[PDB]
């Protein structure tokens, strides 16, 4: 309507219509919050790494959170964050702010470094890192002798690999294609919806006030009705597109949660 | 065996139950408790040779050394039957001194 | 009362390069999971409704 | 003892029932016409209008 009493009175005769749209959108928002909370919140406590770090030669400085920075994020997290860039539409903030998500990730990582996979089932149990790596080689079918005899070489390879991945992520662009794609899709959908507000739909004008103060009521009402039906159709289309995209995102989030529960809290 | 798929912990088995428009699973899982601190060591040097555990881990209660399974404290005396040998105690980082008892020599008397 | 959500408890597991922790007892826990599989079958006729 | 442990199934049933309720309630809208009852329109006016 855009603040027009006549439009509201005309619209009253279409029955309960936008209650459906509001219910659908509220369902979508609740689903988003549930998705995030399900993926990340999977530990009962918040662990912390010891101040002194001697993990048999391995080096996790690139990944562990940095207390110096205000956000308590890490190097790779900062790289990822930096690389990627009205008429009743409203955007609601997510329930979880980024600091709490970073805190979950830090707790998970500290737990998996210090306890192995034991903290996934019960209470976390300490274990020296080299022995954990020996367990993990023994898992895949190689005797634990190999790691104890080539610890130095293995640590060097791991450090070189982590440095290489940091450099490749820092330099090469167009690596985070999917997230940027999602953002672009949402922004474009909103943009076209707001753009749609400037079409005649077979009426004499695209602005309501002019139509009001040009004709008598019995003739203006037809144009009003045409505007009403056109805008309602556009709104329905937008809602349906949002529903489809939300379903796809939910499937992706479920897959991510399964991957994180199976390949982080235990060997696969 | 896929962790946290059905249950929360180590899976043992499950039971199905009907429900008006769906199903209800009862998962039975195993959860450990009542921990205890111990001192460890990756391998044992003895007679200039390194010994590793076939299946288990070395622990010490303060004075003696034992091998246990990784999920339940149950110490046993280190013997040439539950350990294997490879190399010499010169390239492992953390090896400690001890003696490995074997049955055949005392049996022979 | 309105407050700031608390993520959880706090602890710092004692890590050292020659110390482990081994369980000495166990427990058996039974949990439940619920899943929908179906919904009611309905049917609508045009010419009667419209 | 404790209730509200079967939220998912109840949610499904509620959603279906509410969709049917709004669908059947939609049958009482003039939609810009002069009445919401077809038989009244047939009884009052003539086909050409
Ligand atoms: C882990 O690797 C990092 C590499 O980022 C090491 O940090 C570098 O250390 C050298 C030596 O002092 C410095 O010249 C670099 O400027 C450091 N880089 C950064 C980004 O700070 C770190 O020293 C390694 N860990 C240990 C224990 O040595
Ligand atoms: C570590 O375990 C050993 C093996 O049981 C303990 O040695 C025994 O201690 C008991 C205590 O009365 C004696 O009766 C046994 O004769 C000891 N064994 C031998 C072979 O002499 C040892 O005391 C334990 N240490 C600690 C700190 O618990
Ligand atoms: C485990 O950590 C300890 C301390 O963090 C290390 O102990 C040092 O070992 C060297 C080598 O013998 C000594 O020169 C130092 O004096 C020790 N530190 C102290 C404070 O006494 C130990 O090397 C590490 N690795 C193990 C035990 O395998
Ligand atoms: C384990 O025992 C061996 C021999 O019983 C020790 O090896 C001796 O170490 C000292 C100190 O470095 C040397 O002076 C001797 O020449 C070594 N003897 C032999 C035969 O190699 C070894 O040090 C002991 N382990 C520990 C951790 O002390
Ligand atoms: C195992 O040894 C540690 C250190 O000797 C015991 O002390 C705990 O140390 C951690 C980290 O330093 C603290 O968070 C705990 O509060 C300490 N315990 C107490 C009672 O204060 C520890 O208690 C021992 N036992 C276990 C099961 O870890
Ligand atoms: C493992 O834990 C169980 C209970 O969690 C212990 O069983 C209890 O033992 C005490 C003392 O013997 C009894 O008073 C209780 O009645 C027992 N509970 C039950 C349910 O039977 C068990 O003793 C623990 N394991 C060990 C080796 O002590």
């Amino acid at each position: 309507c855009g603040d027009s009493t006549e439009c509201s009175n005309l619209l009253l005769q279409y029955g309960s219509f936008c209650t459906q749209l509001n219910r659908a959108l509220t369902g979508i928002a609740v689903e988003q919050d549930k998705n995030t909370q399900e993926v990340f919140a999977q530990v009962k406590q918040i662990y912390k790494t010891p101040p002194i770090k001697d993990f048999g030669g391995f080096n996790f400085s690139q990944i562990l959170p940095d207390p110096s920075k205000p956000s308590k994020r890490s190097f790779i997290e900062d790289l990822l964050f930096n690389k990627v860039t009205f008429n009743g539409l409203t955007v609601l903030p997510p329930l979880l702010t980024d600091e709490m998500i970073a805190q979950y990730t830090s707790a998970l990582l500290a737990g998996t470094i210090t306890s192995g996979w034991t903290f996934g089932a019960g209470a976390a149990l300490q274990i020296p890192f080299a022995m954990q790596m020996a367990y993990r080689f023994n898992g895949i079918g190689v005797t634990q002798n190999v790691l104890y005899e080539n610890q130095k070489l293995i640590a060097n390879q791991f450090n070189s690999a982590i440095g290489k991945i940091q450099d490749s992520l820092s330099s090469t662009a167009s690596a985070l294609g999917k997230l940027q794609n999602v953002v672009n899709q949402n922004a474009q959908a909103l943009n076209t919806l707001v753009k749609q507000l400037s079409s005649n739909f077979g009426a004499i004008s695209s602005v309501l006030n002019d139509i009001l103060s040009r004709l008598d009521p019995p003739e203006a009402e037809v144009q009003i009705d045409r505007l009403i039906t056109g805008r309602l159709q556009s709104l329905q289309t937008y809602v349906t597109q949002q529903l489809i995209r939300a379903a796809e995102i939910r499937a992706s989030a479920n897959l991510a949660a399964t991957k994180m529960s199976e390949c982080v809290l235990g060997q696969s | 065996k896929r962790v946290d798929f059905c249950g929360k912990g180590y899976h043992l088995m499950s039971f199905p139950q009907s429900a008006p428009h769906g199903v209800v699973f009862l998962h039975v899982t195993y959860v450990p408790a009542q921990e205890k601190n111990f001192t460890t060591a990756p391998a044992i040097c003895h007679d200039g040779k390194a010994h590793f555990p076939r299946e288990g881990v070395f622990v010490s209660n303060g004075t003696h050394w034992f091998v246990t399974q990784r999920n339940f404290y149950e110490p046993q005396i280190i013997t040439t039957d539950n350990t294997f040998v490879s190399g010499n105690c010169d390239v492992v980082i953390g090896i400690v001194n001890n003696t490995v008892y074997d049955p055949l020599q005392p049996e022979l008397d | 009362i309105a407050y700031t959500m608390s993520l959880g408890a706090e602890n710092s597991v004692a890590y050292s390069n020659n110390s482990i922790a081994i369980p000495t007892n166990f427990t058996i826990s039974v949990t439940t999971e619920i899943l929908p599989v179906s919904m009611t079958k309905t049917s609508v006729d045009c010419t009667m409704y419209i």
